[PDB]
């Protein structure tokens, strides 16, 4: 496994799915719910086949949280960061579409960070591809402390977004475990 | 051969009533429990009427100023949790319902949320009050109760099996529907055809039938329901007839396209039915058919029925047509 | 046809084991991104080795979190006896690669037994996963657990057939989900 310099990592959870998930008998003890998650995750997996998102690399789904990165196909400079944002606005469109056909109101909660990672396989039995390093930890923490319908970024990530035409607003301070207090920003539309 | 049928429609459309008719028709302490619910129907129905009299524009007046004291009695007890139902209640209730002003307010019920089983129970208070009271089949059909969740009712007709699924029509409840979209024989979509003059509960602004129309387009055009055909239960035809013949609230004053509408040549009016009702009942149908016609592409079909859920003499007849249609799926 | 095919099957009498590292963040500060990821992969390789012998099918490595149900792919009578002995091994496994690293860290193991759905979601980057309230409980059991100890439920004892020296766990004291769902938890010796 090899290391990287400028990899933009993103988490997108649907925190309002956990409530929706019930286990009855009518719903086959929770299957009919998964059937929906599938329909959504598959719609989210389908976006990667778009040319504009050819540089996007889905890493995994965690529970009902979509995790993707850009700049893994590396050796403007921060074009991929602004593509990850472009990508998260897209998931919101798929989710908005599902909502129509599912008589539901699912919102997406996005955290986006960039920085150095390490990428490679893990585990002896079934080697699977994953990306570590503080960059991701922070990305994860900016999802979980996020806000619905909003994208939550770190300061320097906001800096980049401004140098790409994105307007921003400061949330204030988040406490990341092991990295302490730190200033975060929502992206505006 | 099993058939899984999903019942869909807005709030207070008929869904529950129809499940009930399947029990009357194709199934077999049990009713003593349902008595309490009917009394609640009676309570919630009388308060709602009087409460609404003073909030209407113009406000309504009691024909008998004496009744003001019962009006006071009802509003005083409106919130009471485990209401005792003392014989006063029925006395005061009846008295109010006799007051022509209370009734005149009841005519204007299209302007506030009043349950369908009002006039039915308010006409039979003296029967319900007796402590040896036992509800008639029509009483059980008429008892309104909100459905929260999904309820599976299994029955059989001629060794052929049916699984029926009941869902909440209220907006908050529609989010559960999806759970019944996979492996489904056919949609039964219920509409309160008579609710053309009244707004919905959830926002107190959006017209009930228009809500029903939009809900149908949602289902008819759903991405997970392009195979599945929909049996359309245009329901509450009695109440529809009433309104058209009563002539108080015109349809064209809610759905202006009605003025620019003549009656279909393919129409088969029930024996000696009024040309006006005929026109009206089939117009509501065609409004729904436009949605079904537009898209679809021979993969699923729309089968309409004029329905009265509270009339078992019409449920059997139309459910029979549905057994027939289920031949190919 | 109209729904995507779901690659998911229902499975009762299975036992779910979540395992987290206590004080992972302290380690994360003591060594470079390089060493951490190497030590991590070196540990979960050992874990995977122990897993297959203890008849537990490994599911996913989530950062510092490991989970591996027993009773899959085909049912087992000792499906809960496996996990217990599997968890037993992880406490020893970690101990060897604990004092050799310098800073003391430990494994926190939680276990539950019940029905699960399992399989895969979406279309891209498939990873075998599990879902159920029993899995949700499983994960919370780990959350409300103790270092170097193995947290088990009332259910994962109604399967143990009284073979391990148990004792009251007080999971309501460490985790709200446990308390609010009123779960009787225990620990082993
Ligand atoms: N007069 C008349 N009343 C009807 C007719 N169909 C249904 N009703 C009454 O309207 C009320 C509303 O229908 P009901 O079945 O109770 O709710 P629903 O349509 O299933 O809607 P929900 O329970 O999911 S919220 C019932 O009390 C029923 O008695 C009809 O054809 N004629
Ligand atoms: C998918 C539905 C549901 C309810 C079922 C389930 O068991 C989970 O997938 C687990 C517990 C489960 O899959 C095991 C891993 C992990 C990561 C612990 C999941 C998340 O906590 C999910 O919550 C999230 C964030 O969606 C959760 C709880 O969601
Ligand atoms: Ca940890
Ligand atoms: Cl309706
Ligand atoms: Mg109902």
């Amino acid at each position: 496994h090899q290391s990287y310099d400028c990899v933009c990592v993103m988490f997108a959870s649907i925190p309002d799915f956990k409530e929706f998930y019930t286990e009855s008998d009518v719903n086959k003890e929770g299957l009919e719910c998964l059937r929906l998650l599938n329909e959504i995750i598959a719609d989210f997996d389908d976006l990667l086949s778009k040319p504009k998102f050819s540089g996007v690399e889905k890493i995994k789904t965690i529970g009902s949280t979509y995790m993707a990165a850009t700049g893994l196909s590396a050796i403007r400079q921060y074009m991929h960061i602004g593509t990850m944002v472009e990508f998260a606005y897209a998931l919101v469109g798929k989710l908005d579409a599902i909502n129509k056909h599912s008589f539901n109101d699912f919102k997406l909660r996005v955290g986006i960070n960039h920085g150095p990672v390490i990428a490679g396989v893990i585990g002896a039995q079934k080697p699977q591809y994953d990306i570590w390093g503080n960059t991701v930890n922070v990305a994860s923490r900016m999802d979980s402390t996020g806000v619905l319908d909003k994208i939550q970024v770190t300061e320097e990530t906001s800096l980049i977004l401004q140098t790409l035409g994105y307007t921003c607003t400061c949330r204030g301070i988040i406490n990341v475990k092991g990295k302490g207090d730190l200033k975060t920003y929502f992206v505006n539309t | 051969a099993t058939h899984r049928l999903l019942l869909l429609g807005a709030g207070e459309s008929g869904k529950s009533t129809i499940v009930k008719q399947m029990r009357i028709l194709h199934v077999n302490g049990e009713k003593a429990t349902k008595v309490q619910d009917i009394k609640n129907n009676l309570k919630e129905a009388i308060e709602t009427i009087v409460a609404a009299m003073s909030n209407l524009v113009p406000p309504v007046e009691l024909a008998n100023p004496e009744n003001q004291f019962r009006v006071d009695y009802i509003l005083s007890v409106m919130n009471v949790p485990d209401f005792d139902f003392p014989p006063e209640f029925y006395e005061h209730a009846k008295a109010l319902w006799e007051d022509e002003g209370v009734r005149a307010c009841y005519e204007r019920s299209n302007e506030y949320q009043l349950i369908d089983c009002a006039q039915y129970f308010l006409d039979k208070i003296d029967v319900i009050k007796q402590d040896d009271y036992v509800p008639s089949d029509q009483d059980l059909l008429r008892c309104r109760v909100l459905t929260s969740g999904i309820f599976e009712t299994k029955f059989q007709v001629d060794k052929v099996n049916f699984h029926m699924f009941d869902v909440g029509g209220q907006r908050d409840e529609r989010r559960k529907w999806i759970q019944c979209f996979n492996d489904v024989t056919a949609i039964i979509f219920v509409v309160a055809s008579s609710s053309y003059n009244m707004v919905i509960r959830e926002d107190n602004q959006t017209n009930r039938l228009q809500e029903a129309l939009n809900l149908f387009k949602s289902i008819w055009n759903n991405r997970w329901l392009r195979t599945i055909s929909v049996i359309l239960f245009l329901n509450k035809q009695d109440l529809l007839a009433e309104k058209v013949l009563a002539g108080k609230s015109k349809i064209e004053d809610y759905f202006p396209e009605f003025a620019r509408y003549t009656t279909p040549e393919d129409a088969t009016p029930e024996p000696g039915e009024d040309p006006r009702v005929t026109r009206a009942k089939y117009f509501i149908r065609d409004e729904f058919l436009r949605i079904s016609t537009a898209s679809g592409d021979g993969r699923h079909y729309c089968y309409p029925h004029f329905t009265c859920a509270v009339d078992t003499e019409n449920i059997r007849r139309v459910f029979n047509d549905c057994r027939d249609i289920i031949q190919r799926m | 046809m109209m729904f995507h095919k779901i690659y998911i099957q229902k499975h009762d009498n299975v036992s779910i084991l979540f395992a987290d590292i206590e004080g992972f963040t302290s380690l994360a500060s003591q060594c470079t991104a390089q060493e951490l990821v190497m030590t991590l992969n070196e540990l979960f390789a050992r874990f995977d080795k122990l897993a297959a012998e203890n008849h537990c099918l490994r599911i996913k490595i989530l950062g510092d979190c490991y989970y591996c149900v027993s009773g899959l792919p085909e049912a087992r009578a000792d499906h809960a006896h496996c996990c217990v002995e599997m968890g037993m091994d992880m406490i020893e496994a970690i101990s060897l690669v604990r004092e050799m690293t310098g800073v003391n860290v430990n494994m926190r193991v939680g276990i539950h037994s019940g029905r699960v759905h399992c399989g895969v979601l979406g279309l891209r980057k498939w990873q075998f996963d599990v879902w159920s309230n029993d899995v949700t409980l499983a994960n919370h059991m780990e959350a409300g657990g103790k270092a170097g100890r193995i947290h088990i439920t009332k259910a994962t004892l109604s399967y143990l057939n009284g073979d391990y020296e148990v004792e009251p766990g007080c999971g309501g004291e460490r985790n709200a989900y446990l308390k609010e769902h009123s779960i009787e938890t225990f620990l082993i010796l």
